[PDB]
């Protein structure tokens, strides 16, 4: 029996919360 | 203000007495004739012995009796993260204080302590622990390539501290490299003798033993 | 300045003599030679030994021999990519100078210089790692891609080192990118003898040497 796991990450650079903050107001 | 007695350590005065010659004898004599020399300090100091000895108490008391800034300690692979890469990156952040410092002033810095415990757990023989991800191979490759190697560093200094001295890597114990390697052994008479008085010094001081012992 | 001792170096006067006649020669030819002959420059050296047994000694003293610009040394495995890709992108970083160059000046460009610390650390088996990512495979490949390939390089020079060459993928070693290979093996007595006078000048220098030694 054996083996070990690994992980990684990636360029996302979402901030979809300031995104709708921005958004909401451009409606308004 | 300091005294070999405060420590309470007992038995190993040779020990100590072979420390400070080999450690701590470039760092107290006046500058100018150390600097007529062109002599590098020695950064490297390996221990190890069974358990119970007294290595930790050891490294506890050299660490506390500097006059310099707090040791950092690393308990043993505390290092690792869960991702590729940034073991590196751990084991990198542990010297840009040196680096700085150095960079800063320049042969005049502080010196700066770095203590590993049970350092087999990280470092350990290349081509061995043939499993996967190969972390083990690059930690080991970049904790040499920056105890050592273009650049220079002056002010440092690596205590190890071992059970299995036989499954350490060959150059992280060579000159310039781990390069003082000391045994400590199971103590003699003498030195129950003052074991156990070191441990028996606040009873006597408050009447709380008798006589009859 | 070509002294060998002013740059401090242990009796390596042959392995000097021997590389320069290996490789540094068509370097230093009249270049209507390599249009009759159509030999191209070599442009890949290895050098191994002992562990840290002057091993980066030289290499930290070859970037002050050369009247072209500072060679760019990598030490050891800091080719680390934490999102996606980026490690393809440091790898691409380091020839983009000699691109240039070379689009810039054809014949007469001059040399580039890299320096791999910890080889080993980056380039091992291809197909052994079974790790879910990768990324050890795509850098191994990029980098073969870049040394050999359809596109054609004229104006730089590999330099590798290792401390165990063994975990090293032989696709690496193929006749053509990495041919030349060299040992470091031991100082001779005479060589000792000079390391010793290198070790030793500025202690007699100020008279601090007793006589009897
Ligand atoms: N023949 C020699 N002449 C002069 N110095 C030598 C010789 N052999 C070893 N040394 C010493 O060894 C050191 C050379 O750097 P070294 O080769 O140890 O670096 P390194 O390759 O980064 O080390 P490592 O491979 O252990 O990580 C210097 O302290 C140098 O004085
Ligand atoms: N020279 C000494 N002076 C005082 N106490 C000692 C000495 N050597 C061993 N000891 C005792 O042994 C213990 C230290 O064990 P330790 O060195 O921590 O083991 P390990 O090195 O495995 O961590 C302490 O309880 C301490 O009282």
């Amino acid at each position: 029996i054996s083996k070990q796991a690994l992980s990684e990450i990636e360029t996302r650079h979402s901030e979809i919360i300031k995104l709708e903050n921005s958004i909401r107001e451009l409606h308004d | 203000d300091w005294n070999f007695e405060k420590m309470g350590i007992g038995g190993l005065d040779k020990e100590f007495s072979d420390i400070f010659r080999r450690a701590f004898a470039s760092r107290v004599f006046p500058p100018e004739i150390v600097e007529q020399m062109g002599c590098k300090h020695v950064k490297g100091i390996l221990l190890y012995g069974p358990p119970g000895c007294g290595k930790t108490l050891l490294a506890r008391q050299i660490g506390k009796m500097l006059n310099a800034r707090e040791p950092k300690v690393v308990n043993g692979p505390e290092i690792l993260n869960k991702y590729v890469g940034e073991s590196e990156a751990n084991i990198r952040k542990l010297f840009a204080d040196a680096e700085e410092e150095q960079r800063r002033l320049g042969a005049n810095s502080g010196l700066h302590i770095i203590i590993f415990d049970e350092i087999d757990a990280i470092c350990k023989q290349r081509g061995s622990m043939a499993g996967s991800t190969g972390v083990h191979d690059t930690v080991v490759n970049q904790l040499l390539s920056k105890i050592d190697g273009v650049e220079q560093l002056n002010n440092i200094l690596v205590i190890g501290m071992t059970n299995r001295p036989d499954l350490i890597d060959e150059a992280l114990l060579r000159p310039g490299r781990l390069e003082v390697k000391m045994e400590i052994g199971l103590p003699d008479e003498k030195g129950r003798l003052q074991i156990l008085h070191i441990h028996t010094a606040r009873m006597r001081g408050h009447q709380l033993l008798s006589a009859d012992v």
